[PDB]
């Protein structure tokens, strides 16, 4: 309506294209550099059917679009930052308490601790690795002796677990041994869902069915030969497939005997053990969600410096990140500030790289900073400009060093800078292509070519042979006199005898004489 | 130099009353209701041109 009628009837049409009009007959929020083009590109061009093309088509910012999500507050108090740290702790505990569960990480655990030894107190470590071996040897035991049918034996393996859970293992090895799990368990639901891919599809077999019989044992043939032995119409099918079943039983049962566990469980410690991971996860996201504001908020200072406000707030967002990962609520020292340090400190360790085009190193930078917050003073502090050698002169460093160091800064200056402001000056434009040659001194080469070319023309074969390979011309692979003295007789002094003579024929030629210069 | 408003937005901006800003540029006219019926401070001047 207002925008379309106004539009039209004035624009009709505005003979010189006046621009500066109806950009103040719209409403929302001026000055913008992203509406402009939206209007050079319809009045003119196109005419008449691009007016029209222009209100059905009308029929931001990043920043302000961040803080938009980030509106949304949810803020905590002691209490809550306490709860959400709690729940991690929680989380963390039931996912290295299901990896407790786990045999095979134990002993695995002990099989890498043997490749240790066999190449942090040494002594300490023969005594906790020794300390589980032993509770693993005394578990092993209370197996296959079924002593205590799994209620006293359960026990000494719940406190196996809780040995284990003595512990302090390195990120990269419970990382190693949970994705190992993982693997384990997708062979396992690789090889269930081979079986029921075969024998419900391929085979006509009813899911409900399927779910009735394989749930059970899940590892022995006595479901499989029971399921055929049914005489129904999806059991004549099964036969077809006999062997592929089979090969995934057996190796079904070969997975049992790798984890020594029961099949009918492994899911079911690999299922808290998700569980214990998402909640972890889960509460760590809250708490980075939450600390939002912190990143921001000091992120501001570090402005402008060779990297613009998004990337900052971002190395700060991954700093909190980082830094809610190790922190725990049973601690007297608060989250405010705790994360505040490793969020400038991710900032300031992404200012110091990833900002110059050159690189440079960390020290390098701090030199510069420093150099400059002395400079600063010695012009101020007496009167006139700090030479060079007086500002070397109160620091450590000698003078040369400071100079090379001056030859680091900048970004330095782009090409597309405007110079003599002529129609239209770059500076780009007056650099100079240096690796090419003159085409005279090309021509030149050429010359030279053709005249050497010609001038061993005028030799003989054991004389220009002996200065082409000598000199290596033509050739490629230049040798010595050995080499040439070897496939010519005569060794070493004789052949730079004819060498010698050759150059003593060329002292009369002025072809060669006026390509010297 | 930058979008068109009203120009009695930067009046408001002044701490200036709709009634204030009507008395700061235009005469007022009173009119009386008295006997039943409508009465009006006529002045011959204005009455050029109507």
């Amino acid at each position: 309506q207002s925008q379309l009628k106004l539009l039209v009837t004035r624009g009709k049409e505005q003979g010189y294209l006046t621009y500066a009009e109806v950009n103040d007959h719209l409403p929302e929020d001026i000055v913008d550099s992203d509406q402009i083009e939206d209007i050079i590109q319809m009045i003119n061009d196109m005419g008449i059917q691009v007016m029209e093309e222009a209100p059905d088509a009308d029929d931001t910012d990043p920043v302000r679009m961040y803080m938009r999500e980030m509106g949304t507050v949810e803020l905590l108090t002691r209490e809550g930052e306490i709860d959400i740290a709690k729940r991690i702790e929680d989380g963390i505990n039931q996912v290295q308490c299901s990896v407790a569960e786990y045999p095979e990480a134990i002993t695995y655990l002990l099989e890498q601790y043997d490749r240790v030894e066999a190449e942090i107190d040494p002594e300490l470590a023969r005594e906790k690795f020794a300390e589980l071996r032993a509770q693993y040897v005394v578990t092993r035991d209370t197996i296959k002796a079924k002593g205590r049918s799994h209620a006293t034996a359960q026990e000494e393996i719940l406190k196996l677990s809780e040995v284990f859970k003595q512990f302090r293992l390195v990120p990269k090895q419970f990382d190693y041994l949970v994705n190992s799990m993982r693997v384990m368990m997708d062979r396992v639901r690789t090889q269930e869902r081979l079986i029921m891919k075969l024998c419900v599809e391929q085979c006509k077999m009813p899911k409900k069915n399927f779910i009735t019989l394989f749930t059970g044992n899940e590892t022995s043939d006595t479901w499989f030969n029971a399921a055929i032995a049914m005489n129904k119409p999806w059991s004549e099918k099964l036969h077809d497939v006999s062997e592929e079943v089979h090969r995934a039983l057996q190796k079904l049962q070969q997975i049992e005997e790798e984890t020594g566990l029961t099949i009918e469980q492994v899911k079911d410690i690999n299922r808290r053990m998700s569980i214990g991971e998402a909640k972890a996860r889960r509460a760590k996201k809250e708490m980075v969600e939450a600390n939002l504001r912190l990143v921001i908020s000091i992120a501001k200072k570090y402005t402008n410096r060779g990297l613009q406000f998004l990337d900052l707030i971002q190395e700060g967002n991954i700093g909190l990140m980082k830094a809610v990962d190790k922190f725990e609520y049973r601690r007297g020292y608060k989250f405010s500030t705790y994360a505040t340090w490793w969020i400038r400190q991710a900032i300031t360790r992404s200012i110091a790289d990833q900002a110059r085009t050159i690189r440079i190193p960390v020290h390098m930078i701090e030199t510069i900073n420093k150099l400059n917050r002395i400079s600063r003073q010695m012009l101020q502090e007496m009167g006139r400009e700090p030479t060079p050698e007086e500002l070397a002169e109160r620091m450590l460093m000698p003078e040369d060093k400071i100079r090379k160091v001056l030859k680091i800064a900048k970004e330095p200056i782009s090409m597309e800078t405007p110079i003599g402001d002529d129609e239209d000056s770059h500076l780009g434009d007056f650099i100079e292509d240096t690796t090419l040659e003159l085409p005279l001194d090309s021509a030149t080469t050429e010359s030279l070519r053709a005249a050497t070319h010609d001038v061993l023309a005028g030799l003989t074969a054991r004389e220009a042979k002996v200065l082409r390979m000598r000199f290596g011309i033509d050739m490629n692979t230049d040798y010595t006199l050995e080499e040439v003295g070897k496939q010519f007789d005569v060794t070493r002094e004789r052949i730079r005898q004819i060498e010698a003579k050759a150059l003593r024929k060329l002292r009369h030629p002025s072809r060669s004489e006026v390509l010297r210069s | 130099r930058r979008r068109k408003l009203p120009a009695t937005i930067i009046l408001r901006a002044l701490n200036y009353t709709t009634e204030q800003i009507l008395d700061l540029f235009f005469e007022k006219v009173i009119f009386e209701i008295r006997d039943n019926k409508l009465q009006m401070e006529l002045v011959p001047e204005r009455l050029r041109g109507e």
